[PDB]
């Protein structure tokens, strides 16, 4: 459950990503695949090499889904219902992997937005990503 | 922990640039801010009531230097982490009863601090190597729980 | 995130629990303190002995909180705001302990409900208790 | 793991009453129902699309017998769980890459199934002894991660 301060922090920090969405999402995925190679099992059809155009385009979809989640922060089960159906019903992603990608997203934000990535904002982004992860791992329809 | 020769070199080169007086306090402070239940273990440090109070707390900064020195010791003994952290494991497990998931949390906060400090220098391959290190440290600290 | 079927199961199962909810709350606490003795550090002034009147009185409180959450299952952050402040802001309970108590409540229900603790009911109650735990460990008030 | 001599007696006494043909399948079945991402590891087992399908699935029941047999082996060698589970640890960690949190979940589902079968006989002290066992089994299975 996010506080008003959390939502303020997440909107402020994530809004600075902007058109870096695809690059930063792709970087977070690459960090995850390199740091936690077990995650690659969910992407068998993917070219996962460093500058892969598949990963770059998928990263943009992930980042934009997060932007949508930020806009609907008070309404995430509804806004993300299709993604929950994909990740929880169809893909059956083990919840641990959401913690790995969420951590790699925080690392990516920290590496690119040092002034923005304060302890308070770090803490809010962690809760936000945890909240997204709960929706994507729940079967609620 | 098994680092490739290239990973060990990249890990060592980066760690040689770490401010030994600050990075540990930054990592410990962010643990207390991002995961506030960890504050229960550190009530003797005084005012932890807001993020600014945590990050400016001198006892947090001072203890953080000891935490960072333990990570430094791990980096110097990558092939014997369990022996290096045996006494720390008994302290954290048998005495303080820190649930071992929190070990993983501090390691990942340290990784976030390195990324924050080094920016683009904290490349995905350098992170991958540091993730192996902090996993090894957390496993070694949890060894006496088992 | 609870499905409509989860909410149906939780309301039905907690109805079957009925007037025994307070007893089961006290039994879950006793199970937690015995099985996971680190949880006793949160209750330094309690008589934690087997069958203590203090644990029986606290179990009634825990159960009444859960009954209120079942009645407000669509609105738990609002229903539980004061309990969240107590557990997350004041007591700073490690979220691992909520998984321990939730498990001990499930064990208690299994031990008392041989005719009604179906797999679907078990699954729905687990999600309910995980949702309550998230609310009580979140700082949002 | 430890277990007092009284805890050892209580554990083995209850296990002597456990149906070896069914309890393992019930625990695995409830794991697949309660934690449905675990179904990703069992696609060769057939229809898992409803709780009724899971709990009646013949492959779940047959495999569950083997899971329970592994627990029985653990109970016979409580002072060497790590060695007892060495082959299964390499299977689950190095071959299947099952995340070790799921070992703890299955152990706790087994505790729930025991409580379901034994009712008031599954006293708090009996449960506390079984929690030591299933924690020890889970840690032993995760050993190849350490
Ligand atoms: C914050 C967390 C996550 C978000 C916001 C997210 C979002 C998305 C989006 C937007 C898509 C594509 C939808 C479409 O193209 O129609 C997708 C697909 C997918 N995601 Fe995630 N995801 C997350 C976490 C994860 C994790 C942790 C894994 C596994 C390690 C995972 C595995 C997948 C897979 C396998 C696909 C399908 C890719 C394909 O075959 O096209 N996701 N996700
Ligand atoms: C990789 C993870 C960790 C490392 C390397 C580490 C390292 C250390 C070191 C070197 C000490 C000083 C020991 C001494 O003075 O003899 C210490 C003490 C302590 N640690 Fe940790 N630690 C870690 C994780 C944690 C976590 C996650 C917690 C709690 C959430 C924790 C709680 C404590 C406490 C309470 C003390 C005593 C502080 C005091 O009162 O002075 N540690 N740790
Ligand atoms: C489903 C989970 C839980 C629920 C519904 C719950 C509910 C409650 C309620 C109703 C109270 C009394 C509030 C009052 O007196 O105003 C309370 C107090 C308390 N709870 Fe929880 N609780 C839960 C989990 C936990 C856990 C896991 C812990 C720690 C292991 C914990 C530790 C405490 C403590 C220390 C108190 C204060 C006792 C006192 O000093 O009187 N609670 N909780
Ligand atoms: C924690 C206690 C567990 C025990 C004691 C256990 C025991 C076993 C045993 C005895 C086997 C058969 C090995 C053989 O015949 O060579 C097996 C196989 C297997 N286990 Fe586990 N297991 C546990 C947990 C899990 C969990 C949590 C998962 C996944 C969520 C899992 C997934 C599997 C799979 C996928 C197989 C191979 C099945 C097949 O395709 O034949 N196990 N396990
Ligand atoms: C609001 C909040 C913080 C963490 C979570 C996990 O679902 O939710
Ligand atoms: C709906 C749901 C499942 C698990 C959780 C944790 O908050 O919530």
């Amino acid at each position: 459950v996010l506080s008003p301060a959390d939502k303020t922090n997440v909107k402020a920090a994530w809004g600075k990503v902007g058109a870096h969405a695809g690059e930063y999402g792709a970087e977070a995925l690459e960090r995850m695949f390199l740091s936690f190679p077990t995650t690659k099992t969910y992407f068998p059809h993917f070219d996962l090499s460093h500058g892969s155009a598949q990963v770059k385009g998928h990263g943009k979809k992930v980042a934009d889904a997060l932007t949508n989640a930020v806009a609907h922060v008070d309404d995430m089960p509804n806004a993300l219902s299709a993604l929950s159906d994909l990740h929880a019903h169809k893909l059956r992603v083990d919840p641990v992997n959401f913690k790995l990608l969420s951590h790699c997203l925080l690392v990516t934000l920290a590496a690119h937005l040092p002034a923005e990535f304060t302890p308070a904002v770090h803490a809010s982004l962690d809760k936000f990503l945890a909240s997204v992860s709960t929706v994507l791992t729940s079967k609620y329809r | 922990v098994h680092l490739t020769p290239e990973e060990k070199s990249a890990v060592t080169a980066l760690w040689g640039k770490v401010n030994v007086d600050e990075v540990g306090g930054e990592a410990l402070g962010r643990l207390l801010v991002v995961y506030p239940w960890t504050q229960r273990f550190f009530e003797s440090f005084g005012d932890l009531s807001t993020p600014d109070a945590v990050m400016g707390n001198p006892k947090v900064k001072a203890h953080g230097k000891k935490v960072l020195g333990a990570f430094s010791d791990g980096l110097a003994h990558l092939d014997n982490l369990k022996g290096t952290f045996a006494t720390l494991s008994e302290l954290h497990c048998d005495k303080l009863h820190v649930d071992p998931e929190n070990f993983r949390l501090l390691g990942n906060v340290l990784v976030c601090v390195l990324a924050h400090h080094f920016g683009k220098e904290f490349t995905p391959p350098v992170q991958a190597a540091y993730q192996k290190v902090v996993a090894g440290v957390a496993n070694a600290l949890a060894h006496k729980y088992h």
